């Protein structure tokens, strides 16, 4: 198939929905007809995009975990209990990492060493090998909605399983469940991948089924400057519109400096909903999901709560649709679910102790707003000037002159060559600019601030405060100062 | 320190790659030859560069916790290949879930594997064991 | 002795402290001149005033626990884990309640009950009974800065073992060691006896011995309203400036509405200077502490942790100069070494990830600034009017007047008429005033912002909610919503 | 006509009052008559209450945590008082430190007290306790 930013036809979607469901034998229990009277069934407390629009009327901020293991009953067990014990208000399933490389061979043998070993070998639910029927048992196991979770560059057949399952939320998007997850998988081929995913919604939309969609904000987790993580998940907001997406949850990864983060939040909030209507998409509810930091944790478990609780503050005082868990175990290994609980517990005291509360507008982070707007409209304004108009063209375009260069990415279509790098008071920068298409204002407001941290700490910035900022946080605090 | 080579890379189906950055900046300034295989590297991948460059040791990391998996029978592979006791290393976050280290190393051990390291190790580590296990402290 | 904001005499004091040391035998450990050459001797690092003196040049917050239990050995064992394995920045010694009823001979049979069980049967430590020689093997054995933190309406023994004692910091005041912590002490007594308190204080600055003082802010912990705690506070360091103290840390006790606590702070740093420059102390060190939620906890630990690292979060953007570290066990007992370092290393993981950071100015909170101040001076306006300009007479007239009155408080010399309660964002107002001598736009204002609350609620304004707010942070939220 | 009398305070050098208000109203609004001695109570002040009103209990808090050395001996002066088989009850906080509850209680209880209540016990639990020791239920 060619890739254009163009909603598929029902007939190209229809052929392609026949080669998809042949990838695994699970495929055969997907009946579109069948799945929509399903769907159509799930009363609205466990509709994922129903419950989202009712958190955005109440200006609440709802919690999330993450959670996955290889066995079905041992994770219904898990859900149940994050549920119930943790007062999650949201529930994942977290994908295992065999099957987002789409290799359901080794989820079948990891499914039975797990059951020969007491524990789950799998990092994650293999939700293609459990298919609909599994999926379906998960969902009717619990009292609220589901979401995919996940890693996939290819996740066609997850995608179809997972929504005739009855989860109504699926995350990812051509570029962050790209980039940050593979290393040889052409942009071309992942968005395209994604505009099935996207147009297995729209196709849903169309029969009145409402299914949330989440493009993965945080990417490589590690010191992604707020302005290329908001034109990432802006970008994969306006593709999926054109495919039929009307309820679309944009995300955004903690850098840890309280005005930077909420900025970064608003400023994407914001320039998403005004870029959906710019192009002509006037139906698309938009929420917001900030993610818990994303780097390396401290080991200690007190140290993790103070991770976890200023993080969650900043959500809340950001006014976030959802914030995502993460659990005193980061360090260490897939968290039990006692941890998980744990984390939860802790986020949701945060939210309820922040309860209405809003950062209010201050001079400083209507300068930060000002900042970011205009450090993702260059690079947006560049897409679309290389695609001739066309985001999808103009995203391959952008990945291929590093315009477009995410922070660690594993993906060698990914340029390397932007680096960032924390100022004096932690706000995330650019250290080395690429090619990203910044004018020299904006560059030149980049490294004044970063010179307040070469003065501060007496040494040039540099690699070595990349490398100091990438372990600080495990380490025991936000900015990587020398020892 | 006197210049030898190892081979390093992230097993499997493992996309985490910032570890992997450090880790051959670390042992780069060390003075060993780091040959970088990358992420997402199934054995064979390992060996081939290996047998390719003369490796003096694999560093094998694995941080998804899937290489309890994907890490047995890569001493076997070697041995098959030519390579009789070089040096494999293995690290990260190795397991799924945290776990009790006693019992996690010697399942590790028992697959071959020369050293095996707990979550959050600093490349440091791994930097004196090896000029220790090559002699050239 | 005659009340009156007048620093006492050399020959009045002196004939004090020869009436106070005969207390207890005790008493004849004190030696004034040693005690001088002793204090003069500890490094910089372990003297309070001068470590505050580095804090508020850094620009840092300092953490601080609070500890004590009944014997020697067990106590010094207790504060190097929270030195070593918490990271204090600060030490305490919290001292037992028998002590702060001046109950000597019950603190002996606690001491002989602690070292049968095994365990100590005291709530701190029994400083007067441990005596200079004991307060001094405390200090040499720890690498920190010293604080007497308690509750004792007659303080004055006590202050002169801990200072001999090489203890560089004394917590309390006349009102906030009173009002608080006892029944039938005379608002009147408590001053008196807190002159003695801050006269010794005064006595060691004309020597060139710096020792810092911090009144007790939070008071009861219960809904205090902060124009009403900053009224208190503001009295207590002009009372001690007048004896001769230098060094002065005021407090406040988190309400829990980020933009109201630090308004609350900011007010209490700058009203106290002012007042202090327009009374003629013009060279007095004012520094801020800041207490995490001194109400009822939640049991669960990782609920608490909810509810400490929010309260860090709010005492470091509002630029405090110490935090008081509130710890897991907080609804249940005295902590352990193992809680109390949990709650410290959060705590320190909340400071570090947010270094340098700050509220900016806003509108909303540059509105609560000015009602704080406005409510503030209405009170000690009426405070110097009834003293004829002697402050010291005037809180006495205030407090039988019911112009200062401190919700909850046991003191039978307390009106116990003014009744606050929280708006629909949380932040404490006023619910009935009693005889606090608002004006008119004053009590509109409190009212308006409580009736939004009813209108939410859909209940009226009531005595209810009060009780609804006490236990709302044990039962997971800031405001007491109905059920 | 038999409205209940209870006598209510904190004991020893105990200064907490918030609980006591509340105490104060509930059983108040559960019609009981409560006599409410305040904060700082030795056992001599509940005895001498408990006689001057006919009290059919008492209900001993104890938040600060010496309540274990103040609360013995009570029944006792109790009893030499003439207030032989008088219900008390003693609550809040009453140890200090976190310990194993079944083992605090069995602690009080050997003291002589009729009910003993561990943190955070809602009022409304000790309101239908007494009801149901004075068979007003
Ligand atoms: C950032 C991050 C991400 C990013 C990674 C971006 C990228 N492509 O690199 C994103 C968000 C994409 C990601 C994704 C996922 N992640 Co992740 N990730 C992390 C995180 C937070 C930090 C990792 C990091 O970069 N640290 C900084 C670098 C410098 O340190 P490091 O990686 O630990 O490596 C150092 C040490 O381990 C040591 N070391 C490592 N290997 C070796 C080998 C030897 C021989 C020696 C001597 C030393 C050594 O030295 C290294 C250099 O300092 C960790 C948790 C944490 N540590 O707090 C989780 C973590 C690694 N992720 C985890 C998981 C499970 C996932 C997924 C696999 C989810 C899934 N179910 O599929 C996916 C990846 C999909 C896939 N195909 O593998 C788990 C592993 C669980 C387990 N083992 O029980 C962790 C531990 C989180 C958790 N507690 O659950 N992740
Ligand atoms: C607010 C507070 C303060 C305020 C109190 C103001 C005042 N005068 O009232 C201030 C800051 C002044 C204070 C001071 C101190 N406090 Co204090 N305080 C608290 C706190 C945070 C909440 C108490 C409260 O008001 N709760 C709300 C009310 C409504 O509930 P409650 O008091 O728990 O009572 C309810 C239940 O217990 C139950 N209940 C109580 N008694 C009874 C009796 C019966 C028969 C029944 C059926 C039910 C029942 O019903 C009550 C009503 O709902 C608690 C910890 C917590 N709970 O989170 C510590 C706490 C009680 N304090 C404690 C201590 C030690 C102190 C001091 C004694 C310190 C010292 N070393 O001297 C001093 C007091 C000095 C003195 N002479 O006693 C400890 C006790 C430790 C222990 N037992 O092991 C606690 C538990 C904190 C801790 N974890 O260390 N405190
Ligand atoms: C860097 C992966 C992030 O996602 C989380 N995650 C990935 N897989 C799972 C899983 N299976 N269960 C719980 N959390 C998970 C992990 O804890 C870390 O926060
Ligand atoms: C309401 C008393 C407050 O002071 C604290 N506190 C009082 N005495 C001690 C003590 N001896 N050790 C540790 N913390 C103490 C208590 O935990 C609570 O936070």
């Amino acid at each position: 198939m060619e890739l254009k930013n163009k909603k598929w036809t029902d007939e190209e979607f229809h052929k392609q929905r026949e080669e998809v469901l042949q990838q695994w034998p699970t495929g055969k229990e997907v009946d579109l007809q069948e799945a929509v009277d399903y769907l159509k069934k799930i009363p609205a407390e466990k509709n994922f995009a129903e419950k989202l629009v009712l958190a955005k009327k109440k200006g609440i901020t709802m919690a999330q975990p993450r959670a996955g293991v290889a066995l079905l009953d041992e994770h219904i067990e898990l859900l149940r209990y994050l549920q119930d014990e943790g007062g999650a208000d949201f529930l994942p399933s977290t994908i295992d990492a065999y099957t987002r490389q789409n290799r359901y061979d080794e989820c079948e043998n990891g499914i039975k060493e797990s059951e020969k070993a007491g524990r789950s070998l799998l990092n994650g639910f293999p939700g293609v090998n459990h298919g609909v029927k599994g999926c379906r048992k998960v969902l009717e196991a619990v009292n609220l909605p589901l979401q995919a979770r996940h890693g996939t560059p290819d996740s066609r057949l997850l995608a179809e399983i997972i929504h005739a399952g009855g989860w109504t939320s699926n995350e990812g998007g051509g570029i962050s469940y790209n980039v940050p997850y593979a290393k040889n998988v052409t942009i071309e081929k992942s968005l395209l991948d994604w505009q099935y995913c996207d147009r297995l919604v729209g196709f849903y939309e169309e029969q009145g089924v409402h299914i949330n969609r989440e493009p993965f904000g945080p990417l490589t987790g590690t010191l992604v400057p707020p302005s290329m993580s908001n034109a990432v998940g802006i970008t994969e907001a306006l593709l999926a519109a054109e495919q039929g997406v009307k309820n679309i949850t944009v995300g955004y990864g903690e850098c840890g400096n309280m005005i930077q983060d909420i900025a970064a939040l608003r400023c994407l909030e914001e320039q998403t909903n005004e870029y959906l209507k710019a192009y002509g998409y006037n139906d698309v509810f938009v929420t917001t999901v900030f993610h818990q930091w994303m780097g390396g944790f401290p080991q200690d478990e007190s140290k993790a709560f103070g991770v976890i609780v200023t993080a969650t503050t900043i959500a809340a005082l950001a006014g976030a649709t959802k914030v995502i868990v993460k659990t005193p175990h980061e360090a260490i290994g897939i968290p039990t679910k006692e941890a998980n609980a744990a984390g939860i517990k802790a986020t949701k005291m945060a939210l309820n102790m922040l309860e209405g509360q809003r950062m209010p507008m201050s001079k400083e982070l209507e300068t930060e707003m000002a900042v970011i707007k205009a450090e993702t409209k260059c690079i947006l304004d560049k897409m679309f000037e290389l695609g001739k108009g066309d985001l999808a063209i103009g995203t391959v375009k952008a990945f291929e002159t590093g315009v477009m260069d995410i922070p660690f990415g594993p993906s060698k279509y990914n340029a390397g060559k932007m680096m960032p790098v924390r100022d004096n008071l932690g706000c995330v920068r650019y250290l080395e600019f690429g090619n990203v298409p910044f004018t020299e204002e904006i560059k030149n407001y980049n490294r004044e601030r970063l010179q307040e941290r070469a003065k501060f700490e007496g040494r040039d910035v540099s690699f070595q405060m990349v490398i100091d900022d990438i372990f600080a946080v495990g380490k025991g605090r936000l900015i990587g100062r020398p020892e | 320190m006197e210049k030898k080579t190892i081979v390093l890379g992230v097993i499997g189906s493992d996309c985490h790659a910032v570890g992997n950055k450090i880790l051959d900046h670390a042992f780069t300034n060390a003075g060993f030859n780091v040959v970088n295989i990358g992420v997402l590297s199934p054995q064979e991948n390992f060996i081939k560069a290996a047998i390719e460059t003369k490796a003096d040791a694999i560093l094998v990391s694995s941080l998804y916790g899937q290489g309890e998996i994907d890490c047995k029978g890569l001493r076997q592979k070697c041995d098959e290949a030519g390579l009789e006791g070089i040096l494999l290393y293995v690290g990260g976050n190795i397991v799924v879930g945290k776990q009790h280290w006693p019992d996690v190393e010697k399942r590790f051990k028992d697959m071959g594997y020369d050293r095996v390291y707990a979550p959050g190790t600093p490349p440091e580590v791994g930097i004196a064991d090896l000029k220790k296990d090559l002699n050239i402290e």
